[PDB]
């Protein structure tokens, strides 16, 4: 799924990952939380926040 | 102003 950030934001926690309003995720798994995205940026990957981002899948 | 970040915690 094609996630873009909507808003800033900085993780809260070693599982998720940061992002600046704008960047271009990569949703490569959704399987529970439907609060929190496992996608991938920065040579990294980790959970988002579904109200922090614009989905497009 | 960004919105109120969800539990993280099912």
């Amino acid at each position: 799924m094609e996630a873009i950030a909507k808003y800033d934001f900085k993780a809260t926690a070693d599982d998720e990952l940061s992002f600046k309003r704008g960047d271009i995720l990569k949703v490569l798994n959704e399987e529970c939380d439907q609060n929190w995205y496992k996608a991938e940026l920065n040579g990294k990957d980790g959970f988002i926040p579904k109200n922090y981002i614009e989905m497009k899948p | 102003v960004p919105p109120p970040v969800p539990p993280r915690r099912r």
